[PDB]
RNA sequence: AGCUUAUCACCCCGGAAUUGGUUUAUCCGGAGAUGGGGUCUUAUGGCUGGAAGAGGCCAGCACUGCUGGCUCCGGUGCGCUUGUGACGGCCGUGAAAAUCCACAGGAAGGAAUAGUUUUCAUGCCAGGUCGUACUGGGUCUCCAAG
């Protein structure tokens, strides 16, 4: 091509045509924990516009973000989160039953 | 280019009438050497290619083609 | 074949049980059953096997 | 069919409950199927051997007897060898065998 | 002293069930030959119920009461217990363990379940179970 | 383009310390290892189609091309270029946007002479303009055989 320059987008491969001569050919993460989405193909972004919904999402809640670790954590933290303002509420009305 | 293995499917594209040409391709291996063939079409999205060991089969495939389909050797 | 453990041969026309084996003595067991019955193709055998 | 494509020839949907079996007749061009709702039927199919024409399946006759149990119906069923007599197995506790 | 019961409320952690509210229709921690690991016969839903107005007609009002159950083996380490509770004489029979891994089976118990579910939901009690726990 | 294929990583049973696993480099395990059973990321390789009809290596005649074969099976690094996967640390916690993709969400719409949805597969049409010639002690740059 135009570049001839060794930048490292434009690096080059060896491949051996049909012809017998060689000739130069131009060559998913967690938003919680980073760790990269598991049963997710890691292909260009720009190529999973044509790709079926079943490749890119596991059948699963925040399953195309989560790899369902932090997701049992954050379910887990909303339930207990859940009980102590139960529980808040509760020490409310105690404390309200005296004054 | 692609191939199948579906000699029924490949009936039906030629059967399309809508293909120009179709070429048979005759080759020759061993394992006892047998003279094993290809078949292949035409296809809007890309191309179709059938293998075929028998000749028989090979035979019989021919005779299926339609006669308003022209098949242009090797 | 059945979950009551045992294995029972019928005549096709006569339909008597004329024979009957017993695989699992706890016919009630939950657990495991008898899952499927298929006799050898193969004839002069008369082998009869049994999941 | 193993020659037509991956995808099915034809789809059949008829049963009110799962198709807990079907089993080809082994001489007859026939075969039948079971289902947990206790019906069973039979269909006639022609299978060419070479000839480039897709098999001809029509259904024959609605077989009616098994008794519905614990939404089951006929677990198994099986063909004569040589006969067009098929065998019947269903969670009543009961199998039966069904004759011209 | 133990607190895993017919009627004890537990959330499936997996299993596509993420964060869905489940009632433990029969407790099986001694297992068996089939999921010998201790596990316990739960039945949960899968579609929450939308939010109804008055202002919703008749017809509307009908389709977004509508509930659509499940029913599935369950592992205690994916399960998280609730103190709440909810009935389960209604149907513990019917999603015992010879329901579950042979259809057609499944279905009645799912209609059964459902059916069950809208009843005790519309018109009936135990809201807190019947919301969308929002985590 | 169609099959097969992953070190790492993840899940279940099991509960170690009489301390086990293991890399060239020594870090990890009651915050769950050794051990047993499953998951996929498919880069990269194996087979097939493209595909031998191509190229190449030979041979005969015409005297202006045709006509006939082979194009096969292996081993290998103290040699060299390159990519990929997990690591050791340094101290400067480490460019932006366009474009594409992912999810909490449940308002909206879904029926009896064709109810909704088309991330499944096929069929159909279109994709302007600019440069592409050559050269390239006094500018830069890509490959470096025995």
């Amino acid at each position: 091509r135009r570049n001839p320059y060794n930048t490292r987008s434009n690096k080059i491969k060896v491949v051996k045509t049909p012809g017998g001569i060689l000739r130069a050919q131009h060559v998913p993460k967690c938003g919680d924990c980073g760790s990269a989405l598991q049963g997710i193909s890691t292909l260009r972004p720009r190529q999973y516009a044509t790709v079926s919904k079943t490749h890119k999402t596991v059948s699963r809640a925040y399953g195309g973000s989560r790899c369902a670790n932090c997701v049992k954590e954050r379910i887990i933290r909303a339930f207990l989160i859940e009980e102590q303002k139960i529980v808040k509420k509760v020490v409310k009305e105690q404390t309200e039953a005296a004054k | 280019a692609r191939e199948i293995t579906d000699i029924k499917q490949f009936l039906e594209l030629t059967r399309r009438a809508d293909v120009k040409t179709a070429t048979v391709k005759i080759n020759k291996k061993l394992n006892k050497p047998f003279r094993q063939t290809k078949f292949k079409v035409r296809g809007s999205s890309s191309l179709y290619t059938l293998v075929i060991n028998d000749a028989g089969k090979a035979k019989k495939l021919i005779q299926s083609l339609p006669p308003t389909l022209k098949v242009n050797r090797l | 074949g059945s979950d009551d453990g045992t294995v029972r041969v019928w005549e096709i026309l006569t339909g008597r049980e004329v024979y009957r084996t017993t695989l699992i003595d706890d016919e009630e067991n939950p657990d495991y059953h008898i899952e499927c019955i298929e006799w050898n193709p193969d004839a002069n055998n008369g082998i009869l096997a049994v999941a | 069919d193993l020659d037509l494509a991956s995808t099915p020839y034809k789809t059949l949907r008829y049963h009110e409950k799962a198709v807990r079996s079907v089993n080809f007749h082994k001489k007859l061009p026939l075969f039948s199927s079971a289902a947990d709702d206790g019906t069973i039927h039979v269909f006639h199919a022609t299978v060419y051997d070479d000839m480039m024409k897709n098999p001809m399946i029509v259904p024959l006759k609605k077989l009616t007897g098994h008794k519905v149990i614990n939404s089951l119906g006929v677990l198994d069923a099986i063909w004569h060898p040589r006969e067009a007599w098929l065998f019947s197995a269903g969670a009543d506790n009961t199998a039966r065998l069904w004759t011209t | 002293a133990k607190f895993l019961k017919a009627g004890k409320v537990a959330v499936v952690v997996r299993g596509r069930y993420a964060g869905k509210k489940v009632v433990i229709v029969k407790p099986h921690d001694e297992g068996s030959k089939s999921h010998p690991f201790g596990h316990a016969l739960v039945a949960g839903i899968e579609r929450y119920p939308l939010k109804v107005t008055k202002k919703h007609g008749a017809k509307k009002v009908a389709k977004r009461t509508k509930i659509k159950p499940f029913i599935k083996v369950v592992n205690y380490n994916h399960l998280l217990p609730t103190r709440y509770t909810l009935d389960v004489e209604a149907f513990k029979s019917v999603v015992s363990t010879e329901t579950f891994e042979q259809p057609s089976q499944r279905e009645e118990a799912k209609k059964v379940v459902k059916k069950a579910f809208e009843e005790r939901h519309q018109a009936g009690k135990n809201q807190w179970f019947f919301s969308k726990l929002r985590f």
